[PDB]
């Protein structure tokens, strides 16, 4: 049961990336899904997330109309459109599972609750 | 004469619209817009239908004839609209009892459950509404990663003018009152669960059943605490789960009056499908 990330890079100020969270032996469908970020010496923090139904999202602070999730149930995929990449964003970006929830039209940024962990994909502004 | 080719042309914008109604509704979720749709259709069928009963009690009361042949089409009619064909009843109670069938599957089937669509509709859509939020009530609570705190109190006050706000809307009749075995026939052909029976003043009603918010509430009066309340995760997700599972139970609830609505569609098609056809012969 692995989760994954790609899409990272290296970007400059005002560019954009889309990152993509896949799976393999397991289906993001069933429970919501985040995207926590960490720069080097930080604070882990919450970035955005998306409900098991996808019609309910959630953004940090610092992220909000700059940055979109979205689900890709056809190939089992969620993705974070990010835009106007501000040099602050350069972090290790992870996308995570909460599998204790099960209503569908939550989801949190609480890192307690997500016990299923990607890799994590170097984003640099 | 004229009479006749204005009918059958009312009849068959009657059908159009019908099935326009009947897409609206196999869409997987009825949004406020939706509804919007749904409700126009409607009223575009009630202002047939109307027509329809003033063009019928002309032939009624000039004794059109209805020809043996077209009178025997009426045996495909829906056992529901009560029509039976020729035997030995007059042009007049014919013509007449043929705009009865139509007011009356457009009244007791077509407008009671686009009401009672409309009425859990918009309640479950102020309840997924709550379910959209709920974040916004929980908190990592414990230094260690393994709790939550919940605003129990805000997500119940929540949950309270939910059931305050739907707690007297009444699935059926959309306003009046009815007899206390009348309500109880309504209900216990419905499905016992989505409705409940209830004495507003002098008679009966069949209003929303609470029950789903009623347990989600007792769910949270038994989780204590004074406001907020420290969940370990394994205890969160038990309470998560109790909450989605009325969910899935007030969804159920969404899709069998979507049913009844659709299956009274599927009558409505086919008596006007026949009555055309009947027109059409004479």
């Amino acid at each position: 049961l692995q989760l994954v990330e790609s899409g990272g890079g290296l970007v400059q100020p005002g560019g954009s990336l889309r990152l993509s969270c896949a799976a393999s032996g397991f289906t993001l469908d069933d429970q919501p899904i985040a995207w926590f970020r960490q720069a080097p010496g930080k604070e882990r923090e919450g970035v955005s997330c998306i409900s098991i139904d996808g019609n309910t999202q959630s953004y940090s602070d610092s992220v909000k109309g700059r940055f979109t999730i979205s689900r890709d149930t056809a190939n089992n995929r969620v993705h974070l459109q990010m835009n106007n990449l501000k040099p602050e964003d350069t972090a290790v970006y992870y996308c995570a599972a909460d599998r204790y929830t099960s209503v569908r039209q939550m989801c949190t940024m609480i890192e307690g609750l997500h016990r299923v962990w990607g890799q994590g994909t170097q984003v640099t502004v | 004469v004229s009479s006749l080719t204005m009918l059958n042309d009312t009849l068959h914008n009657i059908r159009t619209t019908n099935q326009a109604l009947k897409k609206e509704l196999s869409q997987k979720t009825l949004t406020k817009t939706s509804l919007e749709e749904i409700a126009l259709h409607s009223s575009q069928i009630s202002m047939d239908v109307n027509k329809s009963a003033q063009l019928l009690d002309i032939l009624s009361r000039n004794e059109y004839p209805i020809n043996k042949d077209a009178r025997e089409l009426l045996h495909s009619a829906p056992k529901e609209a009560e029509l039976d064909g020729d035997q030995m009843i007059s042009h007049r109670e014919l013509w007449a009892k043929i705009a009865n069938s139509i007011n009356d599957i457009n009244e007791q089937y077509l407008k009671v459950y686009e009401h009672a669509v409309s009425s859990y509709t918009q309640m479950y859509q102020d309840f997924s509404a709550v379910l959209s939020s709920l974040a916004g009530w929980i908190s990592p609570g414990g230094n260690d990663g393994n709790s939550v705190k919940l605003q129990v109190n805000s997500l119940k006050k929540a949950l309270e003018e939910l059931k305050e706000k739907y707690k007297d809307k009444p699935l059926y009749p959309a306003n009046n009152t009815v007899s206390q075995e009348q309500a109880n026939k309504w209900l216990t052909e419905l499905g016992g669960t989505i409705g409940k029976v209830s004495q507003k003043n002098g008679g009966y009603v069949v209003s929303i059943n609470m029950t789903p918010i009623d347990n989600m509430l007792k769910s949270l009066d038994n989780l204590g605490g004074n406001g907020e309340v420290v969940l370990d995760n394994a205890k969160y997700q038990a309470w998560n789960a109790g909450f989605s599972a009325e969910d899935e139970t007030m969804k159920n609830n969404l899709q069998t009056l979507v049913q009844k609505y659709s299956n009274a569609n599927s009558i409505f098609d086919n008596l006007v499908k026949v009555l055309s056809s009947t027109i059409s012969s004479s």
